[PDB]
């Protein structure tokens, strides 16, 4: 699949006020190279 | 005379309509091109909804 | 990065309760998928059908007040296009109204990646998030 | 489908709707076919446009009841013309429910580290319909 | 663990008073004893007791305004289920 069992995990206790909605927006940001070259262009800390 | 047959064959397959429903002019047009299909073995159903939708869109107040 | 859009408002907490209240009171009417399959958002049925659905809308959350057809997308911009506030409550239309203007800022937020350049065909957005692009479905259509 | 109205698609299931559900929906199946040839057909709509046009309804148990559970008292046939409205409505119909898949290989980015040959799959449910309350009366015509 | 499921709302206190007012005011009302003891959930006859009911709640909170049938479980999700905002005041189906 595209989404595996943490955005289920997460989306079974986050709290209903638009941060958990924000934030599933954000987990599916990727982890292509080309992802971690504009990231860090946009001063947006990835996952490492 | 072997069209007509044909035809009311069709009518009683669709729904069992009754010729009173026979003469409603959606119908009336529409029995002869469901006369031109059905020989193949399309389906009863298929009929059954395209009545359905056709009688529908015919009654738009 | 809600910092870094300056999209931070609270404006939608009172809506997102009465949504989360009708999403969750397991009491949702039956013929409300019967009409998400009848139309399909097409809108010559949902203009046909504007004032079965003015009329269940309008029982619906204005007695049950639990909000209704907050189940399919085109259902839900439908709804804030084309159904005024004529025949439904008011306070129903703006959380209508309020629903598609949080998937607005939620496409704002994280399309700040926007950077005018491809690299093979595909925009670099694509590239950054797997929500835009040709890759995920809408795991619910209608048409293609 | 526009490129904003797919995106907003799916933002709105893959984030607004599980965050304010907690995961609590369901993916439905239906055929129209049985569904449409039992709601009606029967009496009032092969009326032949006398009939029709000031009929009382069959009153069956499967709409009428469906229509009551929409709205409670108010009604003098329990109908008032909604069934004229809905089978207006109904010209607009569709398949039935379908389960796609979807093999599609990721972006160029993510193909490249020995990964050409992996395959995304993706389940699509085709003209379906999400569902979010334990349906009973329908419980013939709709699969979850 | 209430941290921990992140569920902490402060949605239920005017509920709560309410409830425990009907709990403690010691003059509820005769004939919802016999209701509880008739109906027991299985919701046809709940249906058949739908307009009883509905003038009970409605009076007794619309007057005493203390909440009504708040002892029977069976009883008090079935407010939830089927009644309507149409029989019994909305302040009083809110808190159901």
């Amino acid at each position: 699949n595209w989404q595996r069992t943490p955005f289920s995990v997460y989306s079974a206790f986050c709290p209903n006020s638009l941060l958990s909605i924000m934030t599933l927006a954000a987990m599916h940001s990727k982890l292509s190279p080309v992802a971690i070259a504009i990231q860090s262009k946009s001063k947006i800390h990835p996952g490492f | 005379k072997e069209e007509e047959k044909k035809k009311q064959q069709m009518l009683t397959g669709v729904l069992g309509l009754q010729p009173t429903m026979a003469n409603h002019p959606v119908l009336g047009v529409f029995l002869p091109k469901y006369a031109k299909q059905n020989g193949g073995n399309v389906d009863k159903t298929a009929f059954r909804l395209d009545l359905i939708r056709m009688l529908a869109l015919h009654r738009l107040n | 990065m809600l910092e870094h859009a300056k999209t931070n408002s609270h404006n939608y907490d009172f809506t997102l309760k009465i949504v989360t209240e009708s999403l969750t009171s397991g009491s949702y009417p039956e013929l409300a998928y019967v009409i998400e399959i009848l139309v399909h958002g097409n809108k010559h049925a949902f203009m046909i059908l504007k004032q079965v659905i003015s009329q269940c809308i309008s029982y619906w959350f204005n007695m049950k007040h639990i909000l209704l057809f907050c189940n399919s997308f085109e259902m839900i911009m439908l709804i804030s296009n084309h159904m005024g506030d004529e025949l439904i409550p008011g306070a129903a239309f703006a959380h209508y109204r309020n629903l598609v203007s949080l998937i607005r800022l939620v496409k704002r937020t994280i399309s700040i990646s926007n950077i005018n350049e491809q690299l093979c065909g595909e925009p670099l957005v694509n590239f950054a998030n797997a929500l835009f692009d040709g890759r995920l479905f809408c795991p619910f259509v209608h048409t293609m | 489908p526009s490129n904003e109205n797919t995106i907003l698609s799916k933002i709105f299931y893959f984030c607004v709707l599980p965050a304010l559900s907690n995961n609590k929906a369901c993916g439905a199946g239906v055929n129209v076919k049985e569904l449409v040839l039992d709601l009606f057909y029967t009496e009032p709509f092969i009326c032949p446009d006398d009939c029709f046009q000031e009929n009382p309804i069959s009153s069956d148990v499967l709409m009428s009841l469906i229509r009551e559970a929409m709205g409670p008292g108010y009604t003098v046939a329990n109908t008032s013309s909604i069934a004229k409205q809905l089978f207006k409505s109904l010209i607009y119909i569709n398949e039935n429910t379908k389960i796609l898949e979807v093999e599609v290989s990721l972006d160029p980015a993510q193909r490249h580290g020995n990964s050409v040959h992996f395959q995304s799959l993706q389940h699509i449910l085709y003209n379906g319909l999400c569902l979010i309350s334990p349906i009973t009366t329908l419980r013939r015509y709709y699969q979850p």
